[PDB]
């Protein structure tokens, strides 16, 4: 049930965000406020602190792969069950994420949307992409059922 | 447990809110509202609709006793032992919804403070408003 | 995603099941077990105690009708979805019912069923009717999106 | 956090399940890897299967720190301190996980004591498996 308004919104601050730097803002910042899913993350070294964690390069290279393909989904927003099929199956099956750490990651990644836009990202627009963050978190839960 | 360098962010945090914490409390109040309509059904004598003056004054009253929290981090369960008994055992306030609008306090203070709004800020924060949240649950 | 393994449990449970008390009883516990969900019901009378909740008429009549549209959703599990439609449109639109509280109703239902069936209700049994609990809640929750 | 009353049918429901404390608990760990399989992960290398001595074992483990926390509901955040350390610090254990657990825990008493287990019983068991579940969670927080 993404409305006219939301693929709009959706669409238009996706084309203004810096991917890289939202990503890896986005990932990073998931692993100090949520000290639990660093668990997932162990080979990427030293993730002790907030400074360790944001300057940590393969935290950086990482998260800008996950919303890059949070991206793809844009572009098709009627289907995100489709576009995240297979990353299902890879953090169910393979990765064993529990489904509310997708929720948590999708709130932070709202947060740093905000930091980017300010005034911008106003109540509106925000209801818009809790929305992405809902329909996003439910695909990627879907291969668990 | 809250750090000492936590208490510090938390403290500084909300000096840099300056003069706008009842404005603050008020958008958070209204984001959630907008993103998680389920938390309106808590505020039946209310009157929700977008710029309400109920809004704005409830915003200030949370505004007010996150302020009061804020000076007494060191003895918390204490500071909102009165507040922990209206939600929890007289609004009947649902442990899970305390998650909503710490999330848009915590939007709003970004979306206002993108500079002060660093990581380990908004590890403190975090950690601040869930501290606050148990207390009024626990 | 339901295996055939978790459909055939949930059939031939449901089979079992006298959906008037288990309704009810489920209905009941809810309200005693997570007082804030007596506030979408204040139109129901005595909910001052667990003695008058489970003993209160309208709450017995209101988890009777509730486990009944399970029981006509158990008949098509490959699409909970469509079937819970109208419902979802109902819960969220007009009650504004939190979709977590979907998920404490399915586990509490879970535990009457326990009751109900003591260790028949084994731990295999029982991780069907979890996943059954979770679609139901994502069927229901759906126009949130 | 609880009243006289929670206290009273904490200590009834628990006392009921007697010599098979230790049991419960292992099927209750079961149910939790059979129901939400994600909790696995932290036992990589245990036996899983179904009558597993480690699994066993280990319900008896949880089993006697919940007779611990039952003996002393008061001071919960006293007697399960080093659990605490223990489930954030080095296992980090998702905070939804100790809801799953405690689910499971309560359809294992349902299913053992269904003449014991009545709505107020199971408001107790419930608020008390919270205040404990809280506290295993307070590194966090
Ligand atoms: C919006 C939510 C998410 C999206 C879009 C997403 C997307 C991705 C993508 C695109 C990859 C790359 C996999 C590949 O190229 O083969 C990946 C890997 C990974 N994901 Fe996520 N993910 C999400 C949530 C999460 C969360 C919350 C966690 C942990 C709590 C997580 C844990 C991981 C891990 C550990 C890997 C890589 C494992 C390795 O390094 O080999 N994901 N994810
Ligand atoms: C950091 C979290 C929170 C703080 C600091 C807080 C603070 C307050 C304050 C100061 C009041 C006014 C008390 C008075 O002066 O009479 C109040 C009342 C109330 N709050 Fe909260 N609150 C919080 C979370 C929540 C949440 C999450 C909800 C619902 C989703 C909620 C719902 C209510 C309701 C229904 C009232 C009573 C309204 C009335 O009767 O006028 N609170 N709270
Ligand atoms: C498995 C999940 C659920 C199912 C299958 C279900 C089913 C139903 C059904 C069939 C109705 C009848 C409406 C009508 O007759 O027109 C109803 C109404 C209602 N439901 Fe649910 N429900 C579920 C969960 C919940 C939950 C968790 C709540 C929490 C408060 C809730 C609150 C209500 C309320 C307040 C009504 C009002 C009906 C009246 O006042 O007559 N429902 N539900
Ligand atoms: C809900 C209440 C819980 C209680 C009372 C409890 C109690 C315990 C106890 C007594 C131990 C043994 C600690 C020792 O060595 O002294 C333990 C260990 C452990 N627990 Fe828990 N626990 C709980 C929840 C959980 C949950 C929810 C999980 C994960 C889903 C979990 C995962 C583990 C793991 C991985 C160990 C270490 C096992 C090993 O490798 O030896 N626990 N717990």
């Amino acid at each position: 049930h993404f409305t006219e308004e939301d693929k709009a919104t959706i669409t238009s601050l996706w084309g203004k965000v810096n991917v890289e730097d939202a990503g890896g803002e986005t990932l990073g910042r998931l692993l100090v406020v949520y000290p639990w899913t660093q668990r997932f993350f162990d080979s990427f070294g030293n993730l002790s602190s907030a400074s360790a964690i944001m300057g940590n390069p393969k935290v950086k290279a990482h998260g800008k792969k996950m919303l890059t393909s949070l991206g793809d989904a844009i572009k098709h927003l009627d289907d995100l069950k489709g576009t995240f099929a297979q990353l299902s199956e890879l953090h169910c099956d393979k990765l064993h994420v529990d489904p509310e750490n997708f929720k948590l990651l999708g709130n932070v990644l709202v947060t740093v949307l905000a930091i980017h836009f300010g005034k911008e990202f106003t109540p509106e627009v925000q209801a818009s992409w809790q929305k992405m963050v809902t329909g996003v978190a439910s695909a990627l839960s879907s291969r668990y059922h | 447990v809250l750090s000492p360098a936590d208490k510090t962010n938390v403290k500084a945090a909300w000096g840099k809110v300056g003069a706008h914490a009842g404005e603050y409390g008020a958008e958070a109040l209204e984001r959630m509202f907008l993103s998680f309509p389920t938390t309106k059904t808590y505020f039946p004598h209310f009157d929700l609709s977008h710029g309400s003056a109920q809004v704005k004054g409830h915003g200030k009253k949370v505004a007010d006793a996150l302020t009061n929290a804020v000076a007494h981090v060191d003895d918390m369960p204490n500071a909102l032992s009165a507040l922990s008994d209206l939600h929890a055992h007289k609004l009947r306030v649902d442990p899970v919804n305390f998650k909503l609008l710490s999330h848009c306090l915590l939007v709003t203070l970004a979306a206002h403070l993108p500079a002060e709004f660093t990581p380990a800020v908004h590890a403190s924060l975090d950690k601040f408003l869930a501290s606050v949240s148990t207390v009024l649950t626990s």
